[PDB]
Formats: structure tokens, C-alpha cells, sequence
RNA sequence: GAUCAAAAGGAACAAGCAUCAAGCACGCAGCAAUGCAGCUCAAAACGCUUAGCCUAGCCACACCCCCACGGGAAACAGCAGU
């Protein structure tokens, strides 16, 4: 069999472009306040997200600005203000910032998470970093800003079907078949997911 | 083939002449075309108002179970199939529709007493 | 929009409820048809003539 | 103050022999221990030398060590700052508050704004307390030492002051107004709660969360007319902005909960007809200078102990730096 | 749905929203 | 764990021409240094020439150098058009 000698070069040099040379966190997410583009790469944005690029405050174009970048701090979703009026919330442990930017922003950080106050344990990682929608929690309102206090029936062909199968099977059983829902929880839709699901580009 | 990113997506795909269209359900794959290949064979639909007004539709269930089971897709015409049938609970796009076209015949009760 | 998206959800989360049935049953067909309680037999039988 | 951490544990005394080393690290775009950055600061001895530090830290802002600028890299140059001028490159240090980010939240702040009295210096103690705002602070006693700047310029300076420097204001007096000592420390937080609520009407809100950290909630006035009933359970600024109101962009609010332009007469007898009482029940400037009397036994505990504690720090990474460079 | 949560819907989508009835009739011929 | 599915392993699988009859390590052992000299082929190896195909369709190619780092160079084998 004939092997193919240069297309493996390249797999792995344009792969150490895939890694060396890449443009850091601050050359491609660099946005534009006047006509709302992105150097770069070019493209413009929803309808519901313009002003708030404009208007508000990134996730880590503030917390550049504390000691040890607020090492045991506290955030929230901007909408997590406006969706749950409980407290819903991030916390940090761990933050990688970028040294290329002046301003310093455009970082990665991570931390515990509690939705809407149910809290979870083993830290995970923060999302949406470089968008404008993340609040600075101060240290005054901490203990009061933690503020926290089965089945369905079948579809109906299916009703029909069970219950005449059991008496073929021998007893009636009109014993009303029930599925559970308690198996099964109920995720929301801000609910944020691994950010290394996500790969960069 | 490798197809990359690939899931069944439960499908009608179209097999009629121009002007009297006729879709037909294979367990379709997402990036292929509508008539290209599939996973298996299944049971056709038909939307034409025939002699006596019946517009069919085919169900072998024993596998429809099986194959969303099997860990499907679906996208938004066939939950209209499922929940109207009484197999699945109905989907949110008639609920809204039949009550929207109820709010424009409430839209229409008033327009026929605004001219009489 | 606000009860159709609990309607959203009151869809996704029942035939999800029956996703895990859907999984199952063939997980009890490719169980029964392994190990069912006439296919224990089947693994004795088929021994049993042949010895 | 000074002869303390001031025995050293000494190192060599050349600067450039350094200033040829991290620069060309940074031309190999490599990271920089960290304790090559404060034996870049402990050797300054002219005033030539505080000013290429000033690029170098800014140099050291920009590497893959945003963090390990240790607390006390930034102490043994605020004693470099301190010996031999503190009057501008001390602050321009502070001003840019991103590009150096030193954050000197503990007793090294107490070192720092004692002596600005001492040379008396009028125009930028200001701004130094405009930035420990911007900090989370006052778990040490810098709470009354704070508000004890703030009223000698409340009586200095008496206008607008900025578009923005009216919050500069009670944010200043709120924080410090934790005080569970006196009234003082419960009256300080009315000035602040007072003037925060004056912009509500007049700017909006994003006034109040633009970079100091306050608070996205509307109640400020209301938290200052429930905590003066427990004034009258255990003030010559609210009177003015209790008729300047009812005197002549995106939505937030729901339409179902009220707008506050709207509560202005609910706003009058809520805060007048409870300061009978206040009378009945129970200056500004003098009054804090005896808490820098009564007050402040010096603590240094906290100071002597973090100077013993940067010997644990010293001495262990200089031994990890001996493992390196005897394993090649 | 109650208000004071339909409220929330209101206050996100100022620039562009639609006024609408609540339930339908019961019975359209 | 099913579903789907590469890589990978293994078995398959076009046409004409023996006036293409020999190919030229094409094998194996041993954990390994190394050892033996073998392997494929007239029951069609090896090589030419022709061809998209074993149609619910698939395979291959995407200006050329099998590939594309690179180089030639500035490329409709998208629709309509020339
Ligand atoms: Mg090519
Ligand atoms: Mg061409």
C-alpha cells in the first residue's frame, strides 16, 4: 500500500499552528463600540445583546482590579438577576488572566457554583468569561444575600394497550398505570454547562 | 460513509412526483440529503385529500419504541404526527396555533359584527 | 411564550420520562433474549441432545 | 515605623546586573520567579531607580505571572516609596491601578496614610481614599481612619465635586459606618445612604454599580428610614434632599413596582416626623479625631507577625531555587 | 400566568413586544 | 449500555492481455542483542491497458505537483451565463 508521506507532515505542523502561534484571548475577542464588529473576524450581533456590550461590565475586565483578583469572591449572571430574584450565583478559586492585554481582561477563572441557593460541591468551571452580563458582588449584603428557603398519567393508545395485554396475561389490573417523573429532573435553560465542552476558537 | 456529527434524525423525506408531493419516513440521517440513504425502512404518509378526504399516515410502533429508544433526534413536523396521535404527548406548536387561529377567529367573530 | 415553555418543558420532561421505557424494553429484549427464563433453557438444551 | 522590617536579611546590591536578566527572559517571552522581582526592588538607592522600576513592574504586570507579585514585594517597595519622596510616583503607582496592582489591603495601609498628615499635603489624600473604596476593606481599624480623612475635606471642599465624586463620598462614610462602638459609626452611614439615593432620580442606577462596588437593588433611602428608627429604638444633610426631589435608555423596573419619583411625598413625613423623637430620645470633624486617640492601641501584632511570616516566605523559595539550578 | 412574572418578560423585551389576548374562545363554526 | 460510526485488524470484491512468466526481502523466529532463508506465483504472482461503481445509492476528486508544510500559480468539476 502507497503511504502518504506529506499529508501526515502537514497534519501535524499546521497542528503546531494549532497551538504556538495562537492569537491570545485579547487579539480576537477585541470587540468595536462604535459600530459594534470584532477586529479579526468581523461579524456583528443579535438584536438582544448591543447595548449590553456597550453598557455594562465583563466578567474579568473587573475583577483585574482587586487583591489576588478577588481570590475567595463572589458573582452572578446579569440575568440572574432578572430570572431568579433568589440568589444564584458563582464563587472562585482559581483565576488565569491574560498578560498580553493592556487592561488586563479576556481571562479564564473557575469556582463553585449554587443555583437559584442549592449548592454544589467540587468546584466546576465558570462560564460565558467573555461576555458583559456578570456581576460584581461586594463585600457588605453577604449573609442576607444568601437569601433560600411526581408522576404524570400515560398518553392514551398506551393506556389501551397495557391493560388489555393484562388480561391476556391473566389479571385485569385496572390499577391505573402511572409513569415517573421523579427519576427525572428538571434542568433550566441558563443553567450553565462545562466550558471545556467548549473548545476555543 | 464517516459521517461526522452523525444522529438519527427521524424523518419524512420526500419520494412523489411535482404537484402531488409524497413524504416518505426512513430513520434519516442529518447531513445527507432528503433522498439520500438512510438507517432503516419505515411506513409512509400521505397528504393528499383523496376520494372520501382521508390524508394517511403509517405506525409500526413495536419499532417506533425501539428506535427513538435507540437514541434519536426529531426536529418539528413529526412531533405534530405523535402527540395528535395519542402515542406522545402534544407538542406546543398546535397548542399555540390552534388557539392562535382561535384568536383570529375571535378576530374574525368581531370583524363579521363590526360590518353588520 | 411563558406556558408554552412550561409546555416546552411539560413536553420534555414526560417523553423523556418514557425515554428511559423506550431504552429498557429493548434492554429487557436484549436481556430476554440473553438471559430469559426460556433461554436458560435454550443453553442446557442445546448440550443436551447433542451430548 | 521604619527601622523594623528594615533588617533585611541581606542580599547583593547591584541593579543592573538584574535589569539585563528579566528583560531578556522577556525576549524569550518566559516567565519570572518571584523572587527575582523583589530583588529587582529591594536594590533601589537613587530616584533614577524608582522609575525603572515603574516600567519593570509594568513589564512584570504583562507576564505569565499575573499573580506571585507578592504583598511584600509590594511592602519592601512601599518602604522604598516611603523613604524617598511618597509624593507622586507613590500615587501614579496607584492611579493606574491595573498596570502595577500592588492592593496594599492591611497594615502596610496604615503605613501610608499616617504620613501624609505629616507633610500635611492637601490636593491627593483624596486620592488615595478614593482608592481603598475600590478595594473590599476595613477589617482592620482604618474604618473610623478612613472617615477621619473624609470630613477634613467635607469641610474643605463643598460643591458638585464631579459628575461621579458625589458617590466617592458616602462610600467612603458607609463602609466605615459598620461601627458597632458609638451613634457616630451609625450616623456616618446616613451621610452615605443619603447621598447614593440622590442620584436615583437624577442619573439612574448604573451610577451606582459603575466601578465602586456598590449595589443593583433601588433601596438605599429606605435602608436610612429603617435604620433611623433604631436610632429612636436605642443628620443635617437629609433634610436638603428630602424637598430637592419633590423640588424640579434601557427600563429596569417592572411597571407594577412603583417608580420612586412617585413616593416623594411618602418620602417627607417618612423621614421628618421620626427626628421628634430624635430629639426627644438623642461636632462632625472633632468628634473622630478622639477616636484617633481613644481608639488605636497601634496594632502591629498583625505587622511584626506578617514580617516573621515573610521569612517563612524568603527562605523556602530560595531553597526550591537551590534544587534547580544543581539538577543540570 | 401571574403578572408580577410576566412582569419579567416585560422588562427584558422593551423595544419590541406585542399586546395579546388571554385564553381563547371555546368553540370556533 | 444500546444507537451510530472512523481509524485499525481479518476475510472478501471489475474488465482485457501470459506476445506481462517469474517478482526481487517481496518472510519468519525470539521479551531482546540476533537467528534461519525464506515469502508470492501458471489454481494467473508481477505488470500493462480500459473503465467511476456490486444504484433506497455509493466511491473518488474538489486548478495542478497521489497529498500540500511547501511550490506552480491566482483555477465555477455551485446556479445562471460565456
Ligand atoms: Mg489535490
Ligand atoms: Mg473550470
Amino acid at each position: 500500500v502507497r503511504p502518504r508521506l506529506i499529508a501526515e507532515l502537514a497534519r501535524r505542523v499546521r497542528a503546531l499552528r494549532e497551538q504556538l502561534n495562537r492569537p491570545r484571548d485579547s487579539q480576537l475577542y477585541a470587540v468595536d463600540y462604535e459600530t459594534l464588529t470584532r477586529p479579526f473576524s468581523g461579524r456583528r450581533l443579535p438584536v438582544r445583546a448591543w447595548a449590553d456590550v456597550r453598557r455594562e461590565s465583563r466578567l474579568l475586565q473587573l475583577l483585574g482590579r482587586l487583591p489576588l483578583f478577588g481570590l475567595g469572591r463572589l458573582v452572578t449572571r446579569k440575568s440572574w438577576l432578572w430570572q431568579h430574584d433568589e440568589p444564584c450565583y458563582w464563587r472562585l478559586t482559581r483565576v488565569r488572566p491574560d498578560y498580553t492585554a493592556q487592561n488586563l481582561d479576556h481571562g479564564k477563572a473557575w469556582g463553585i457554583l449554587t443555583f437559584k441557593g442549592k449548592t454544589e460541591s467540587e468546584a466546576r468551571e465558570i462560564e460565558h468569561v467573555m461576555y458583559h452580563d456578570w456581576r460584581l458582588v461586594p463585600k457588605h449584603e453577604e449573609e442576607a444575600f444568601t437569601a433560600f428557603t411526581a408522576s404524570v398519567p400515560y398518553p392514551p393508545l398506551l393506556r389501551a394497550m397495557i391493560i388489555a395485554e393484562r388480561q391476556k396475561n391473566g389479571d385485569t389490573s385496572t390499577e391505573e398505570p402511572m409513569l415517573n417523573v421523579q427519576r427525572i429532573r428538571m434542568e433550566p435553560w441558563d443553567y450553565p454547562a462545562k466550558q471545556e465542552d467548549k473548545g476555543r476558537a | 460513509k464517516a459521517y461526522r456529527g452523525g444522529h438519527l434524525t427521524i424523518r419524512l423525506a420526500l419520494g412523489g412526483c411535482t404537484n402531488r408531493p409524497f413524504y416518505r419516513i426512513v430513520a434519516a440521517h442529518n447531513k445527507c440529503p432528503r433522498d439520500g440513504r438512510f438507517v432503516e425502512q419505515l411506513g409512509s404518509y400521505d397528504p393528499l385529500p383523496n376520494s372520501h378526504g382521508e390524508k394517511l399516515v403509517a405506525l409500526n410502533l413495536d419499532r417506533i419504541r425501539h428506535w427513538i429508544g435507540c437514541g434519536a433526534h426529531l426536529s418539528k413536523p413529526m412531533e405534530k404526527l405523535l402527540g395528535l396521535a395519542g402515542f406522545f404527548p402534544l407538542h406546543p406548536m398546535m397548542i399555540t396555533n390552534a388557539e392562535r387561529l382561535r384568536r383570529k377567529r375571535a378576530r374574525e367573530v368581531l370583524l363579521a359584527s363590526q360590518k353588520t | 411564550f411563558f406556558v408554552l415553555m412550561e409546555r416546552y418543558q411539560h413536553y420534555r420532561q414526560t417523553v423523556r420520562a418514557l425515554r428511559m421505557e423506550f431504552v429498557s424494553e429493548v434492554q429487557r429484549k436484549v436481556h430476554e433474549a440473553r438471559a430469559g427464563v426460556l433461554a436458560e433453557r435454550k443453553a442446557l438444551k442445546d448440550a443436551a441432545e447433542h451430548r | 515605623d521604619s527601622h523594623k522590617w528594615e533588617a533585611r536579611e541581606k542580599e547583593h546590591y547591584c541593579l543592573a546586573d538584574l535589569a539585563s536578566l528579566m528583560d531578556k527572559t522577556f525576549e524569550r517571552k518566559l516567565p519570572v520567579s518571584s523572587l527575582t522581582i523583589s530583588r529587582l526592588i529591594d536594590n533601589i538607592s537613587s530616584r533614577e531607580e524608582i522609575d525603572h522600576a515603574e516600567y519593570y513592574l509594568y513589564k512584570f504586570r504583562h507576564s505569565p505571572n499575573c499573580w506571585y507579585l507578592r504583598n511584600w514585594t509590594i511592602h519592601t517597595w512601599i518602604r522604598q516609596c516611603l523613604k524617598y519622596d511618597a509624593q507622586d510616583k507613590a500615587l501614579y503607582t496607584l492611579v493606574n491601578k491595573v498596570q502595577y496592582g500592588i492592593f496594599p489591603d492591611n497594615f502596610t495601609f496604615n503605613l501610608l496614610m499616617d504620613s501624609f498628615i505629616k507633610k500635611e499635603n492637601y490636593k491627593d489624600a483624596l486620592s488615595v481614599v478614593f482608592e481603598v473604596m475600590m478595594q473590599e476593606a476595613f477589617e482592620v481599624p482604618s474604618t473610623q481612619l478612613l472617615s477621619l480623612y473624609v470630613l477634613f475635606h467635607c469641610l474643605a471642599k463643598k460643591t458638585d465635586f464631579s459628575w461621579e465624586e458625589e458617590r466617592n463620598f458616602g462610600a467612603s462614610l458607609l463602609l466605615p459606618g459598620l461601627k458597632q462602638k458609638n451613634s457616630v459609626g451609625f450616623s456616618s452611614q446616613l451621610y452615605g445612604y443619603a447621598l447614593l439615593g440622590k442620584v436615583e432620580l437624577q442619573q439612574g442606577l448604573r451610577a451606582v454599580y459603575h466601578n465602586m462596588p456598590l449595589i443593583w437593588k433601588p433601596g438605599y433611602l429606605d435602608r436610612a428610614l429603617q435604620v433611623m428608627e433604631k436610632v429612636a429604638a436605642s443628620e443635617a444633610l437629609d433634610v436638603l434632599g428630602a424637598v430637592l426631589k419633590a423640588l424640579t435608555k434601557l427600563v429596569e423596573q417592572l411597571d407594577i413596582e412603583e417608580t420612586e419619583q412617585s413616593k416623594l411625598p411618602q418620602y417627607l413625613e417618612r423621614f421628618k416626623a421620626l427626628h421628634s423623637k430624635l430629639q426627644a430620645l438623642g461636632l462632625t470633624t472633632q468628634l473622630v479625631k478622639e477616636k484617633l486617640s481613644t481608639c488605636e492601641a497601634e496594632d502591629i501584632a498583625t505587622y511584626e507577625q506578617n514580617l516573621q511570616q515573610w521569612h517563612l516566605d524568603l527562605v523556602q523559595l530560595i531553597q526550591r531555587e537551590q534544587q534547580q539550578r544543581e539538577q543540570a | 400566568p401571574p403578572e408580577r412574572e410576566l412582569s419579567r418578560l416585560r422588562r427584558l423585551y422593551q423595544g419590541h413586544l406585542q399586546e395579546e389576548s388571554g385564553p381563547p374562545p371555546e368553540s370556533m363554526p
